[PDB]
């Protein structure tokens, strides 16, 4: 039902925030270490 | 709150989190052209 | 086309974005 | 059309979202193990 | 693996699925 | 300071995460 599935959507979207801050993370060091 | 408002909500964030993946494609791109 | 700095004002402005829009 | 359509569709823009994640991730890693 | 041409063509895939599903 | 292992274990936490909210 639609409150469920919407909850869940907004849990997916909280994780995939940490997975981003994650990929920035790891460009910041590349960069780091070649600018 | 209500069901829709907050289904705008869900969508303007996904909106922003691909903005947020365009930006970072673009890093990578740079970096990737620095080294190789 | 972009500079670095740009890039994570830009980032910082949609992280913040996203975070209001969860909060 | 209405909630269940707006909502199908959503969770597809997540699914090809976690995709494009990976492929951001994947590009890190190979710049990294060209890097250290 | 993969080269990085096919990631390319991957993003670019990914990018306008996505694009299209948010219209 | 993350190391560059905790990353890899976070990315695969937070990717099977989403990937078992998805089903």
């Amino acid at each position: 039902g639609i409150v469920q599935q919407q909850n869940n959507l907004l849990r997916a979207i909280e994780a995939q925030q940490h997975l981003l801050q994650l990929t920035v993370w790891g460009i910041k060091q590349l960069q780091a270490r070649i600018l | 709150s209500g069901i829709v408002q907050q289904q705008n909500n869900l969508l303007r964030a996904i909106e922003a989190q691909q903005h947020l993946l365009q930006l970072t494609v673009w890093g990578i791109k740079q970096l990737q052209a620095r080294i190789l | 086309e972009l500079t670095w700095e740009e890039w994570e004002k830009k980032i910082e402005e949609y992280t913040k974005k996203i975070e209001e829009i969860l909060k």
